[PDB]
């Protein structure tokens, strides 16, 4: 109850701060009978978990908040850790590797059997919550939709994913999509001010704007950064030195190094920087996006399109391949070649 | 009644067609006892299994045929290799003398380790057991495994050597067939006799008459006139109206972009394009056909095909 | 009846193996000294790994080969229990041998056993090494676990040069007095792809089918996309003559060859085609990508046409 | 209870030819709402009578072995039993090949009537070995009247233009508009179903966003494209939906043939990349950069 | 040209028109090791920190299980045997040669642990060794909490997820490489038994020829040739030699090519060459992926071209100093270490009824967590009002780190100086080098934070 991110997370749908129309629609849906399966999706740090928790809060009693550690094993044997409550179970099946399909099937079997054990004080079904559904494999998703058809009456499924690109159409065709857009700059300003005010502090509007734009409309980022700048210096000023995560700075410095000198020795140094980046388990797509974003700040206007197309093409190749560094290295080399050609002409 | 594919399956060596050299070679091997292990491969439905069954029944009478020929299919599955196959190959005959025979249908489905085990079994008992391996792709066979047997390639049936066989069925199964109906039946078969018989039976069931339009509708294959119209639209009409016409035709007749794309491929090589234009078109159409396999949106791919053609118009006119 | 030429003329001594000469000499040295360590043989199929191992074991054990040698193949069961029960008990089995001799366990197709079987085989190899030696053989060295290779003398084999193939084939010809011609020898060598077993089998089949050995009969029995036509294919691709390349491709396709065979033979021709090294590497990479597309299901004639087009545009 | 199963139903002719067989394997495809399962069930009931029941069929080995257990059984005597295997296109390629093999060695006793979405299901039983049948989707007008009736009986407060929008977002098939309407009335509480609610439910991007994207592309400043793509991604719209809607817009504008061709080819490449799971933001950025390069000349 | 202004007179055609409508027409057509094994403590070699520190723990400071780490060649197999010989204890050793069922595990270990010896009282204590650890894990952890006699399991990494569950109750030693300082002499007295004469320089060369491997140096009284292909490709038809002589292992050749081509200095504006080389590397990656996705052995005839591809592109005169590739292996093992640290961190936080954020999101956003615990360095002394209102201060930080199970604990470097490092040690997981390094918290402040954590743990009844 210490961090602002969790302390000020609303409990019920009615006390939300943004997308209140969607909150009202969800309240109407849960209020009426025949609760269907949900496919909640949106950018990270938008509130998908908060919205789903409020949906559970409206669907069941306040006891849903009393989560419990659960550990389960599957046949092949693989043991995984799960989070559940006395009305629902939450699991990220993707952490079980390519054996995700069997763990999904077994967990759904167990939940379906257990719900019949007088787990009907308020609703005639349990909720199976899956996070990062986009990381599931295609056969795993087929098994997921098959089991969802199998045990629709006795349990309900709620899916959370950052994007719907990797979700099979059969799953999307049978789940109710709930799009949760990232909150606007003004919404982030108000929620930051509301947290700042309820904590007994004062947030100037310009600082709130700087936080919102720097947070890239990720509310968790905004709250962390606001608390960090508060503990750094309470008397906020317009020129407050707002800190940011180290890996973002390292990626920016890597892009600056790429821009500075287009030589193979510099290329090897950038490769070392990329090893450092991948080591900390940041996804390759995040690295590619950040590298492109910082590169465009230096490229001429007539050159940005080629760089963007090259970045997209090499990221796609990386998705096809298995060795991340090969394609990232190729994109860096191609950018250095083009930038060297254009600066020297 | 009984489907015509097996109702008129060949039963003797004379019933087979277009493979008379291969049949003669296998007959010579049988008569001179030099019969080696046989590797038969080719496009599906060219009579390989029927050929080997005919040869075996020629060599073996039905009284002992069951006890001296072990027919098996690979897709029914490594335990097959170490089980029934090894047991059969590890003993001599029951009643007659001479080498036994094992026929492995769909041999290309076996895994590489299973193929190595089969190779070891074959080399162990090559003296008294002969293996016939039947597969569609030769490349699916381990190079060591295919180095123990003679390879025979059963090519697709050319029309004029497969037309008479269909005519016998038409005389038997009383169905009126036109000249263009027969030609379209041959064309869609593409050297596959099983495909020809199945298409003939489905057309007869659907309408009782066999004609080019009837068979094309029954199989769903686009007509040559439709392909010519699509090509003319892409080459002449502007992008919007060409897209509208092609989409309307496709949704009206239920055409598939794969068959469409193959037919415009054939037409592109048929027509006289400039070399660079033809190269560009081929590169594009290959790219689109790749895109369909992964399961993309078909409308966008169709418009991309139109785009590939629409660019050339200014280039071709100049 | 007569034995297949791949067995009727199987070498019986290490002196008559035309494979990698240095490894053969090393095996002869091991046979003379006696105390051979655990050896692992990897390389292309049919280069003589099995023959070399059998000849080594026969030389070492001599008359004791009947009961001092244990051989397992993919045809046998090499499961986790068999290596735990048959291999272990055989290793413990008491056999009296001369001072330089050891019990030899031969596991041909060593790449075929699972991870667990090899993990169990590790310790049994380690414990009884004082009196038992292992002679593994496989086509892919990566399949056998790293500790096994660490506690063995890995012996690489390579595709035999065309000279060695020609010498062995001419020896067999002298043995059989089979009529021949230089074109037939070149064709049989090309079909061999460095594989003695493949070459001997193809030569025997060709002689059986037609007697006199010439390129025509060799390609008749060993039916394949004819290398010459593929040579004009690639030559036309170099000259950017897309139409002639398509003509050859359509002729081959109408002949009924599967696209996989056509693309494999195209790449094989691109091995020795006399043409610029950088452009050859470009062609090889493009053929590799097209073979990716073919192997993953997209095997239409349009794909081969696109290959021809892209090869034409590589030269611009 | 879902309303789709409640009211799920032209092609009664194919039943007669099935009863005339007194038998190539049946293959039924088309939009899922065309009543294919109901059609085959009615045909089986008519052919075999009330007293003869039949199996209906997620694994491949289990399916094929169950096929052996059934087809291996004798029948009282009508001679051939026809196996269903609906959702055939959902089966993997290896599963479909194994099912193709299972179709053989059982054709002497049983037959098969597969149900799938057409070309998605693999070739060798699709070509030969099966008698294909296409099930045409209902006309847009008839679907409009049907949804109007559904709204009236289920007292759903939706206007006729709302019904037209709903049947539009359910392109070419039924039972998608029905479930969309049910979800919409349950989310709205039945008070009113506006067109924006349907747009959100179906995942359609509002046309104003597409207009803004095109305006940013026409502007000629890469910063505007970056900002608009960032905003569009922040809204959570799937890149596939943006590609589809922008494709529909482009193909019927007044752009030059060369411009339209280049934009559509880039759209196809982007769609292929998204099919492989590439990053949405990068693909959208590249597509918008191409659109700029075409529109800025 | 094939384009026709007007339709052909006597052959079929198809017409094509431009955007304007200009229109055109186209034709349509139709032994020794046991003998010289150590006997007592006097036969140990110098520069070893394992045998000199295992004896202190294995005397009767209360650890239950042991572990093996570090590179091989340190004599860890004979370590416990020699320790037991010196102490007079008995020895028991096993492996995977027997079927390793959990019930079989119970049978093999319960007897060895809980039973005395049928002998005099001197030899009754026993020592146990487990070999080839990679169902058995739950069995070894089951009795590991309540056994008496320590058991050694053979392994090399201390960061394995299964091993750290037993590692917390282990008195691990340091594993320094064993220097050849006394190896040469030890081989020298061995030569007296052999009777064969080897020069001291030749003996030192043999020690260096085998990387000071005693197991091989003893047998010497009777490497890897991957550098050859690298010399063939990087320095000077020519290419046909490569394809006919690159017949070795493959993936390590690829790693060496990837790690070495940038070090070579043929030319500085070779960005085209490095782009082509990277294209070839990506092609190899795609080949490796596809040849496994589709079981087509015919597809892997191409990867042998990758060494040839680097040739011609990077062929030149003698110049580069080719090194063995480790960058990819270093990256892989460091990836595994960071992922294991991630699981270790998340296992005590996210399941604990709190922290509703995915581990990946937490990973990318864990830097501000450290910044939120910067704390004021004023050194508060009074038991009340620690330099600011405690509710909006250090108490909140302690609650936060208790929710995340973060603590500061005593560390001592081999230099002998007191160090405080956060117990989960997430700074290595979050922070990066080559950036402005923020000043860390003081030693006194970490004392302070640790003691509020300790008191808060008991406060939360
Ligand atoms: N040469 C032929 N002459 C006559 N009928 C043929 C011929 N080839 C095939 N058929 C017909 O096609 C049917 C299928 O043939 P069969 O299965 O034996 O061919 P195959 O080439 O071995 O193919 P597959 O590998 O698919 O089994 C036969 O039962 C027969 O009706
Ligand atoms: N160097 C050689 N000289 C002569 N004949 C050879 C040689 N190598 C192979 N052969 C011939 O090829 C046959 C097969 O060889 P062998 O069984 O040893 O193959 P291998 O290389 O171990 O392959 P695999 O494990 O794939 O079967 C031999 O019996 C012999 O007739
Ligand atoms: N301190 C030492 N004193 C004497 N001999 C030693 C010493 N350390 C190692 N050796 C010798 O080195 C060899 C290593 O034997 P051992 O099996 O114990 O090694 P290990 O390092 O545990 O094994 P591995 O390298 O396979 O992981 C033996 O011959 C052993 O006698
Ligand atoms: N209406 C709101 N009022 C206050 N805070 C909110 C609101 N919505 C979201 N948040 C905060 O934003 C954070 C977003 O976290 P999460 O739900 O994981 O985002 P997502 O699920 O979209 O990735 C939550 O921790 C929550 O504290
Ligand atoms: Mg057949
Ligand atoms: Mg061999």
């Amino acid at each position: 109850m210490s961090l602002w991110v969790d302390k000020y997370r609303p409990c019920s749908l009615g006390r939300l701060d943004y997308h209140k129309e969607q909150a009202a629609q969800l309240r109407n849906l849960v209020q009426c009978g025949d609760f269907p399966h949900l496919l909640v999706y949106g950018p990270s740090g938008a509130g998908k978990k908060t919205r789903i928790m409020c949906i559970l809060r409206e669907l069941y009693g306040v006891g849903v908040e009393k989560l419990r550690i659960e550990h389960q094993t599957i046949t092949t044997k693989i043991e995984i850790s799960t989070i559940a409550s006395n009305y629902h179970l939450e699991v990220n099946p993707s952490d079980a590797g390519n054996s995700d399909r069997v763990v999904i099937q077994e967990m759904l079997k167990t939940v379906a059997q257990s719900q019949q054990l007088e787990t009907n004080s308020q609703r005639d079904f349990k909720v199976v919550l899956l996070t990062e559904v986009d990381k599931l494999t295609k056969d795993a998703q087929h098994a997921l939709r098959r089991t969802m058809e199998k045990y629709m009456s006795t349990c309900r499924l709620i899916l959370c994913c950052n994007s719907t690109s990797k979700v099979i159409p059969p799953i999307r065709s049978r789940c109710l999509a709930v799009r949760v857009p990232a909150p606007s700059i003004e919404d982030i300003c108000h929620v930051l001010s509301t947290v700042c005010k309820k904590e007994g502090l004062n947030l100037p509007s310009q600082l709130a704007h700087r936080l919102a734009e720097k947070s890239c409309r990720n509310l968790r980022k905004a709250l962390l950064m606001c608390e960090a700048c508060r503990v750094q210096q309470y008397p906020f000023t317009a020129d407050q030195e707002i800190p940011e995560t180290d890996w973002e700075v390292y990626l920016r410095e890597t892009a600056n190094a790429i821009v500075s000198q287009q030589t193979p020795q510099r290329l090897l140094e950038v490769r070392g920087r990329l090893y450092e980046l991948l080591t900390h388990c940041i996804p390759p797509e995040i690295i590619m996006k950040g590298l492109l974003s910082e590169l465009l700040h230096n490229c001429d206007g007539q050159l940005k399109g080629e760089v963007a197309q090259m970045a997209a093409y090499y990221e796609h190749r990386l998705q096809l391949g298995s060795k991340a560094i090969y394609h990232l290295e190729a994109f860096v080399a191609k950018f250095m070649a083009l930038y060297k050609k254009f600066m020297e002409d | 009644n009984l489907p015509w594919v097996e109702k008129y399956r060949p039963q003797t060596l004379n019933d087979l067609i277009s493979h008379q050299d291969i049949l003669s070679t296998i007959q010579k091997f049988i008569n001179e006892d030099r019969l080696p292990h046989l590797l038969l491969y080719g496009p599906p439905g060219t009579g390989k299994t029927s050929t080997i069954l005919a040869c075996a029944k020629q060599l073996y009478k039905d009284k002992e045929f069951g006890s001296m020929v072990l027919e098996l299919n690979a897709s029914d599955d490594i335990d097959i290799i170490r089980g029934p196959i090894l047991s059969f190959a590890s003993t001599r005959t029951i009643f007659k003398k001479g080498f036994k025979l094992v026929i492995l249908d769909e041999a290309d489905a076996m895994t590489q380790d299973a193929q190595n085990a089969l190779r070891r079994v074959i080399e162990k008992f090559t003296e008294n057991t002969r293996f016939c391996l039947i597969c569609n792709y030769l490349s699916k066979i381990i190079p060591a495994l295919q180095s123990r047997c003679t390879r025979f390639r059963f090519g697709p049936l050319t029309p004029e050597l497969m037309v008479p066989r269909l005519e016998h069925v038409v005389e038997e199964e009383k169905v009126d067939i036109s000249e263009d109906g027969m030609k379209a039946l041959v064309t869609l078969s593409s050297g596959d006799m099983r495909r020809a018989l199945n298409i003939l039976q489905s057309t007869n069931m659907a309408f009782g008459k066999v004609t080019e339009e009837t068979v094309y509708t029954c199989t769903g294959h686009p007509l040559k006139s439709d392909i010519a119209n699509i090509l003319d639209w892409m080459l002449n009409q502007d992008f919007t109206t060409a897209y509208r016409n092609i989409t309307e035709l496709k949704t009206l007749k239920g055409l598939a972009l794969h068959d469409i794309l193959t037919e415009i491929h054939l037409f592109v090589h048929r027509v006289d394009f400039p070399s660079s234009v033809r190269i560009h078109l081929l590169t594009k159409m290959a790219d689109i056909e790749y895109r369909l396999s992964v399961g993309t949106n078909e409308k966008i791919q169709l418009s991309s095909l139109i785009a590939a053609f629409q660019v050339t118009r200014d280039l071709i006119v100049a | 009846y007569e034995l297949p030429w791949v067995e009727k003329y199987r070498p019986v001594k290490l002196n008559e193996i035309v494979g990698n000469e240095d490894t053969v000499s090393r095996l002869e040295v091991f046979a003379r000294e006696g105390n051979v360590p655990n050896i692992i043989i990897a390389g292309p199929p049919g280069t003589g790994k099995t023959t070399s191992i059998l000849c080594l074991a026969r030389a070492l054990l001599g008359p004791a080969l009947k009961d001092a040698m244990l051989e397992l193949n993919a045809s046998n069961d090499r499961g986790i229990d068999v290596v735990r029960n048959k291999i272990k008990m055989f290793a413990q089995q008491k056999v009296t041998l001369p001072k330089g001799r050891h019990k030899i366990i031969i596991l041909d197709e060593a790449d075929s056993m699972t991870d667990g079987a090899q993990q169990a085989l590790r310790r049994t190899m380690e414990i009884y090494s004082k009196t038992t030696r292992f002679a593994l053989a496989c086509n892919a060295s990566d399949k056998i676990i790293e500790p096994i290779q660490s506690r063995c003398a890995v012996l690489r084999y390579t595709k035999l040069t065309d000279a060695q193939i020609l010498t062995r084939l001419m020896n067999v010809i002298e043995k059989e007095r089979v009529p021949y011609t230089d074109d037939g020898l070149e064709a049989i060598i090309f079909t061999a792809q460095g594989d003695m077993r493949q070459a001997l089998n193809n030569l025997q089949s060709t002689f059986s089918g037609f007697g006199f050995i010439n390129s025509e009969n060799v390609f008749k029995v060993c039916d394949e996309p004819h290398p010459l036509l593929v040579k004009e294919m690639i030559q036309h691709c170099v000259n950017a003559n897309i139409d002639e390349a398509y003509k050859i491709l359509a002729h081959l396709w109408h002949l009924g060859y599967s696209p996989e065979d056509i693309i494999g033979n195209i790449f094989r021709v691109c091995k020795t085609f006399q043409m610029a090294e950088y452009l050859k590497l470009e062609f090889i990479k493009e053929i590799g990508y097209t073979h990716m597309k073919i192997a993953e299901g997209v095997n239409s004639l349009l794909q081969m046409a696109g290959l021809l087009a892209r090869l034409c545009q590589k030269t611009m | 209870v879902p309303w789709v199963e409640k009211y799920r139903p032209f092609q009664e002719e194919v039943v007669a030819v099935l009863k005339k067989s007194l038998l190539p394997n049946l293959l039924f495809y088309g939009p899922p709402g065309t009543g294919k399962t109901s059609t085959i069930l009615a045909a089986a009931r008519e052919l075999f009578g009330p007293e003869l029941f039949r199996l209906r069929v997620r694994g491949i080995q289990v399916v094929r072995e169950k096929v052996k257990n059934f087809a291996q059984l004798t029948v009282s005597g009508p001679p051939f039993k026809i196996v269903i295997l609906d959702e055939a296109d959902s089966m993997t390629s290896a599963a479909q090949a194994a099912l193709r093999r299972t179709m053989e060695k059982e054709s002497k006793t049983t037959r098969f009537c597969l149900i799938c979405n057409y070309v998605s299901r693999i070739i060798e039983p699709l070509t030969s070995r099966c008698s294909k049948f296409r099930f045409k989707p209902l006309s847009d007008k008839i679907q409009q009247q049907r949804l109007l009736d559904i709204a009236k009986k289920e007292n759903v407060k939706i206007s006729d233009e709302g019904i037209a929008y709903l049947v539009k977002v359910s392109e070419g098939d039924l039972r998608k508009a029905i479930t969309f309407l049910q979800s919409a009335t349950r989310l709205t509480g039945g008070k009113e179903i506006t067109e924006k609610v349907i747009t959100d439910i179906a995942g359609v991007i509002p046309a104003e966003k597409i207009d803004g994207v095109f305006a940013a592309c026409q502007s000629g400043s890469f910063d505007k494209l970056e900002a608009v793509v960032k905003d569009l991604i922040d809204e959570g719209h799937a890149a596939t939906q943006l590609v589809n809607q922008l494709h529909d817009v482009v193909v019927e504008n007044n752009l030059s043939d060369k411009q339209k061709s280049i934009i559509t080819e880039k759209l196809a490449e982007v769609d292929k990349c998204l099919a492989d799971g590439a990053d949405e933001h990068l693909q959208l950025i590249s597509l918008c950069a191409t659109v700029m390069q075409q529109l800025s000349q | 040209n094939p384009v026709l202004r007007r339709p052909p007179i006597l052959e079929d055609y198809v017409h094509v028109t431009s955007t304007e409508g200009v229109r055109a027409y186209l034709v349509l057509r139709a032994l020794w090791v046991d003998e010289f094994a150590p006997r007592h403590y006097t036969e140990l070699l110098s520069d070893d920190f394992t045998n000199r520190c295992l004896l202190k723990w294995l005397k009767l400071p209360k650890q239950k299980v042991a572990l093996l780490c570090g590179p091989p060649g340190l004599g860890k197999t004979t370590l416990a045997h020699v320790i037991a010989r010196h102490a007079g204890y008995s020895v028991v050793e096993m492996n995977a040669s027997d079927d390793r069922s959990p019930e079989v595990f119970r049978t093999r270990i319960e007897a060895a642990t809980q039973m005395e010896s049928v002998l005099g009282a001197g030899g009754k204590p026993n020592c146990l060794v487990i070999d080839e650890i990679d169902g058995g894990g739950r069995r070894r952890r089951a009795e590991g909490g309540l056994l008496m006699r320590p058991i050694i399991c053979i392994c090399n990494d201390q960061f394995a997820p299964s091993l750290r569950q037993l590692k917390q109750q282990a008195f691990l030693l340091h594993f320094p490489p064993t220097l050849p300082s006394r190896l040469v002499q030890r081989l020298q007295e061995v030569s007296l038994r052999q009777g064969m004469r080897a020069d001291p320089g030749v003996l030192a060369a043999l020690c260096e020829k085998t990387d000071n491997d005693i197991r091989a140096c003893i047998n010497t009284l009777q490497r890897r040739g991957l550098f050859s292909v690298w010399q063939e490709v990087f320095q000077l038809f020519y290419r046909v030699l490569h394809a006919a002589a690159s017949a070795g292992e493959h993936e390590k050749v690829v790693q060496g090519l990837f790690d070495n081509f940038l070090r070579l200095r043929l030319r500085d504006s070779s960005l085209g060459a490095v782009c082509v080389a990277l294209d070839w590397l990506a092609f190899d990656d795609l080949l490796a992926g596809a040849a496994h996705h589709s079981q087509s052995f015919q597809l892997l005839r191409y990867p042998p071209f990758l060494p040839v591809a680097f040739h011609v592109l990077f062929a030149s005169s003698h110049t580069p100093r080719i090194t063995f590739p480790s960058s990819q292996q270093e990256a892989q093992n460091r990836m595994s270490q960071m992922r294991n640290l991630i699981q270790t961190l998340v296992s005590g936080i996210a399941p604990a009824t709190r922290s509703r954020a995915t581990p990946q999101a937490l990973l990318l956003d864990a830097l501000c967590l450290l910044l939120d615990i910067l704390a004021p360095k004023l050194r508060p002394v009074s038991t009340q009002l620690y330099s600011t209102r405690e509710k909006q201060q250090l108490a909140s930080l302690v609650g936060t780190m208790l929710a995340y199970s973060l603590t500061y604990r005593q560390e001592r470097t081999p230099d002998g100086q007191y160090i405080y490092r956060l117990e989960p040690n997430v700074e290595e997981l979050c922070r990066f080098p080559e950036l402005p390094a923020r000043k860390p918290l003081t030693y006194q402040t970490k004392q302070l934070i640790a003691r509020e954590i300790e008191v808060e743990k008991m406060r939360r009844a």
